[PDB]
């Protein structure tokens, strides 16, 4: 029970987010209304005050005499799913015979889509993103050739044992999901849910994953987001003896059922490292093309 | 009637006679975490007035050659007043903020600062210049504290992104011929309902001169920029001993 | 066995094909979605937010890049002198590349709509002036003088308490959509030119700077839409990202 | 159908129209989104809204 | 194995069998084998006219 | 022939795909199911049953393994001395591996919920004592003394007819689910620490042992759930099982 | 797996076959069709001139 | 000593807030846990060999030959179920041949 | 459909929702189980049940 | 920085020449006697 006034009239605990704006249907571009000349004092749509932090509200109708135009131009192609639900390269895995990397017939790929610029740049337009995904695995020899070889792809969530050999017991895959497919078959394709422990994956985490002194050695962990670390993707030729052919696997990801929050400036400097915005300090280039004078083209 | 304003919260009141309205980030007010978004079960502490007040933490001097500065939230307050204390004894913290950046001059001075809020402001390094070295910013650069930190390459926000597109983030401008302060209100921004006020900085505040300061010889040359801010709807949970980092 | 016949397309992997594919984790329920401020639904929402237009895209040395963000004005000789110019083509190389509008524009082949550029004067409070800003529709070459510039769509800006002014670049096109304009035949899809002239002069009393800057912010109007989703012209990667 | 509600967009303020053949809804197609927008959230997040016709500062 | 990619005007044109453009993050591409039946797709009316 | 077109996925064998496949024995009816006691329906049912927590996970020689099942207490010097400590992380290496909860936990990537540890005192009936048991949420390091430990979530246990006491380790996390915590960045998902201190002292009269043991049983509360089915970290096989 | 059996014709590409094939540009809406004089509907219209 | 687990809840040991828990319990059902195919048998048909150089092989159906699977089932004493078997064949190098 | 009732879970206290294309129900998919639980069977199989608030032994 | 933790007002010069600082009644006792050095410093109001 409460009794003192300040407690009763307190707003402490209000869980409703008062929202100043609301979404409206906008299937097509806006129409243009007829307008005529205006010779008035006091009315001044042209003049704005950018300091406020809002964009200009001045419309065409108020700056020139407009005709009427019925605009039926669709706005459907610029929706998050239209923009993102297009498969793109996110991973490349090599399984060579006589090599320096994977001459042991298998490979573990830590799921990270920041290895390729095209895709990376798009997602980084937002801070937070939640979605399901469709993965497609395209395999062939280094010449783009198809051979009668059988592979096994296994999703290894964090905590599950990682195969350390083409013969690891881990390949029993009693609980992990695995896909057995041939190169001769069409590319394997599956659906994956939203697996983060968070409500959304975040391309940018301004912080540290653990408490403590953050000395030089542990500076490699600045920005490390466990909530984005979904696990490993392991592949192997299915056999005891080594495969007769060298292989390459390209991983394509197509986002679907997408939601995004907090738009941000788009990357304008070449990427250098995965999950880390480092840029070459000596090659800082202006965002776009440049000219000799402001009074000339 | 929009140029004049008064902000009173806690036992602190701020005034301005040359304002340019108020921005409410992402068009939304700070609210307390709902019973359905919440996950931790312990009953939280909401100290109210002792922590939801105006702290005036820093003053920088604007010069004809200044590059710009940034501060991280809630990093700037973790060692201040009752708020800092709660942020230390508790694991979990959530809150909003009302930021009031101040800078006055004269009708003969000129210049314009961009004041913006960038959620998850991850800092990058110049990678040894050549870009061959995978270096990382030191704790003192990522959580500069209350003194903030001066931008090395404002054009790319020390993070490979165009400052020209920074206006897509809640912001205001302090254009001396027009106003003398920016006021931005920010709700809690995260993918979790609560988090560490120590390990994670929800957003960074940037104050960058885009149109350089200028004035004729003889006018007061010392033009300070002061930072004042107030947490809003502060909630804390996960109590234990105090921890500073 | 139910009789079927396979048709062309069989086995292909179309990157934009919207299909169904087997779920790897049966009965898996995702972490619930708490409320997060700032959700965007359509890229057009972002195309309406003004970002800085690098009208002054000339300096290139690292230490002067911040200068491209603003251009100057100063006391003149009263001959209706020219202050600056630039192409209105939003998806073309030039000043627009600094704007988010221009950037998002790169992910689409065609666009349609009116645009707006708002100019904010950052001089001292004692500085006055009137400028003539003009949009010159396709076909008209770069105005040789202010008299020529004036025959086009224009706005006359008077400095005062309202620091800024907005120039609307109305959609004036023969085609319903424009593809990205570039030198050559695609110059067909050019939007036109923007020129800024001294209507009177930048006047200031004793004790105030003789040079001040203008900042330009640009965005799209509400009739603006984009079509034909394509990959952008830039790929921010040299070798492999490690 | 009678399936699981495990899609990333379950409980979304927009209505999707999709196809599926499995008990898990995240396997469903991308479908068609709803066409709403809220520019003001970003373009006009001011507390006291001002008119076009008016002078922003008074 | 081949890759066919539709490159709309303005999108970057591959200049080598290893161009980064082949990432096809936004353009539509079709991956198919010669052994497979011929690839087949539908295209809309794309002119601005 | 009815026109169809094959899509990617065709021919793959997904181990978790829930499909239909031809029955080898047509019209075969299985042996009927008689009643059998103890049917379990959900693994969570088992996660609520207390099993022994090997707090004393130090002895390793075959002949002393039974000793890990219990830890001691004895008369002290009254300085609020420390009796034992351990990480609350249930899916982490350590004491929890002895519990069925920890074991089942290994078959899932994420979990969420409150936990409970019940301590049973097995000293003589004449022994008395008060202990302070504390759960220290993330961020707080191992309490240097009982005063520090006390600032966290705790329970003060008084020995009496009720042999046991329950320490609830409430779900206090920033994220809705925790993945298995382990040294490194995944320490982010750590649950915290449990410390046991002498509140007063273990007192006993003449004729009763000066040392007695405590047995700890652990299980999960009813808000406890697990997500993302994975294979466990252990594979109890060396070579081929013959 | 729903039981099917492939019949002759499978995999052939008949140039006059009127079928359905995957759309490369999802949610793409074409430029609208303004009025244009002289639309012809059937070649017979021309055979009478 | 009674043999039952503690009935003490969070609410009674500390001051709790209200939390609406919508975390699903679907993934821990017997079928979710077990209906995932795993290796249970391996059969070799070599040419010149010591085991099956005669072109055929008999495998006594026993799933206890592999630890991952075995350990899961042995969590229970009695089990009743239907099963889906999948046979993956290839040469020892993981090659496909027209056989 | 009109098939045989030969599934291993025929006559089960939980309702399954499955797919099938053969006359034998064991060929059907795993489907969706019902979400009931009975912890007490294992966690609290005492004859005389005691309360939380009470002292277990009296 | 220390001063700021107390009750305060931030004054901006403008057309309104003046600003008011309220010194709220914050006392343990209902009334204060005149404060002066010594034990009566008990009744002190504080500092500006
Ligand atoms: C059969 C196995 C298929 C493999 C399944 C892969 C599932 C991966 C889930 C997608 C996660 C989205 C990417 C998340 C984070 C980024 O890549 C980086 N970690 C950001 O630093
Ligand atoms: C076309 C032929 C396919 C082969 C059909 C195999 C059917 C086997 C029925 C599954 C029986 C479950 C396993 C039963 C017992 C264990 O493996 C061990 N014997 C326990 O000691």
């Amino acid at each position: 029970g409460d009794r003192v006034a300040d407690v009763i009239e307190s707003s402490i605990g209000d869980s409703v987010s008062r929202a100043l704006t609301h979404a409206l249907p906008a299937p097509t571009g806006q129409n243009t209304q007829v307008s005529s000349h205006r010779l008035d004092t006091g009315k001044v749509p042209a003049l704005q005050a950018a300091e406020i932090g809002a964009s200009s509200n001045a419309s065409d109708e108020s700056m020139i005499e407009t005709r009427c135009v019925l605009n039926s131009h669709s706005t459907a192609e610029t929706t998050l799913d239209s923009f993102f639900s297009r498969a793109g390269l996110v991973g490349e895995i090599d399984l060579p015979l006589k090599g320096t990397t994977n001459p042991n017939g298998y490979a573990n790929w830590d799921i990270d889509i920041t290895g390729y610029a095209q895709m990376r740049r798009k997602v980084e337009l937002f801070t937070y993103m939640r979605f399901d995904a469709e993965f497609t695995f395209v395999a062939c020899t280094p010449t783009g050739e198809v051979v009668p070889q059988l592979l096994q792809y296994m999703f290894v969530p964090p905590g599950a044992p990682k195969p350390d050999s083409r013969e690891s017991l881990a390949w029993q895959t009693a609980t992990n999901p695995s896909v057995f497919v041939k190169l001769s078959d069409p590319p394997a394709q599956v659906s994956v849910p939203f697996m983060s422990p968070a409500s959304a994956y975040q391309w940018f985490y301004d912080g540290y994953p653990t408490f403590g002194e953050h000395k030089q050695e542990k500076d490699l962990e600045y920005g490390a987001m466990p909530n984005n670390m979904m696990g490993t993707f392991s592949v192997r030729t299915v056999g005891t003896s080594k495969s007769k052919y060298p292989l390459v696997v390209r991983i394509y990801m197509r986002m679907k059922h997408v939601r995004a929050w907090i738009p941000r400036p788009m990357r304008n400097q070449n990427y250098l490292f995965k999950a880390n915005p480092n840029y070459a300090g000596n090659s800082i280039k202006p965002t776009g093309a440049s000219r000799t004078a402001i009074t000339t083209l | 009637s929009d140029r004049v304003a008064q902000l009173t919260i806690g036992n602190s009141t701020i005034t301005t006679q040359e304002a340019a309205n108020i921005i409410v980030g992402y068009g939304e007010w700070p609210s307390y975490c709902s019973d359905s978004d919440a996950t931790a079960v312990d009953k939280p502490t909401r100290p109210d007035v002792s922590v939801n007040r105006f702290y005036t933490l820093d003053t920088k001097l604007w010069e004809k050659s200044s590059k710009g500065w940034y501060w991280k939230f809630p990093d700037v307050l973790t060692e201040t007043g009752v708020f800092g204390q709660n942020a230390q004894f508790h694991y979990l913290y959530r809150s909003g903020f009302c930021i009031h950046v101040q800078c006055n001059a004269s009708k003969f001075h000129q210049g314009a600062l961009l004041v913006a809020v960038l959620p998850e402001y991850v800092i990058g390094t110049v990678a040894g210049g050549t870009g061959t070295e995978d270096t990382h910013p030191p704790y003192k650069q990522t959580q500069p504290g209350a003194d903030g930190f001066e931008l090395q390459h404002p054009y790319v926000l020390d993070a490979g992104i165009p400052i020209s597109q920074l206006t897509v983030c809640p912001h205001q401008w302090i254009n001396l011929r027009t106003n003398n302060c920016a006021t931005i209100i920010v709700p809690y921004i995260n993918a979790l309902p609560f988090d560490s006020a120590l390990n994670h900085c929800n957003f960074g505040l940037l104050v960058v001169p885009i149109s350089p300061l200028d004035y004729d010889q003889g006018a007061t040359p010392v033009i300070p920029i002061t930072i004042t801010l107030a947490p809003m709807c502060s909630e804390f949970a996960g109590l234990r001993q105090a921890v500073t980092q | 066995g139910f009789p079927t016949e396979l048709k062309p397309g069989t086995n292909q992997f179309l990157t934009t094909d919207d299909g169904v594919s087997a779920p790897i984790l049966p009965n898996f329920h995702p972490t619930p979605c708490i409320h997060i401020p700032g959700e965007v639904r359509n890229l057009l929402e972002l195309c309406q937010v003004e970002t800085i237009l690098e009208v002054n895209n000339v300096p290139t040395n690292a230490t002067s890049l911040m200068e491209r963000l603003r251009f100057p004005v100063s006391a003149q000789a009263g001959k209706g002198e020219l202050c600056a110019v630039f192409r209105a083509d939003p998806g073309r190389n030039g000043p627009w590349q600094s704007t988010l509008l221009g950037q998002l524009c790169g992910y689409y082949t065609q666009w349609s709509g009116s645009l707006e550029v708002t100019f904010m004067f950052t001089g001292s409070f004692m500085a006055t002036g009137k400028m003539l800003i003009a949009y010159t529709p396709p076909g008209g070459p770069l105005p040789k003088d202010r008299a020529t510039a004036m025959l086009g769509t224009h706005v006359i800006w008077d400095f005062g308490l309202q620091s800024s002014v907005t120039l609307v670049i109305p959609w004036i096109s023969n085609t319903h959509y424009r593809a990205h304009a570039r030198d050559g035949v695609f110059d067909y899809y050019t939007t036109g030119l923007v020129s800024i002239w001294y209507q009177t002069n930048y006047v200031v009393p004793i004790g105030a700077p003789n040079t001040a800057y203008i900042i330009a912010l640009a965005a799209a109007q509400k009739n603006f839409t984009m079509k034909l989703c394509k990959d952008a012209s830039d790929i921010l990667q040299t070798g492999t990202i490690q | 159908s009678h399936e699981n509600s495990n899609s990333a967009t379950e409980g979304s303020t927009i209505n999707y129209t999709t196809i599926n053949y499995y008990k898990d809804s995240y396997a469903a197609t991308a479908g068609k989104q709803s066409l709403k927008q809220d520019p003001d959230k970003f373009a006009n997040p001011v507390k006291d809204i001002f008119t076009e016709m008016a002078a922003p500062l008074k």
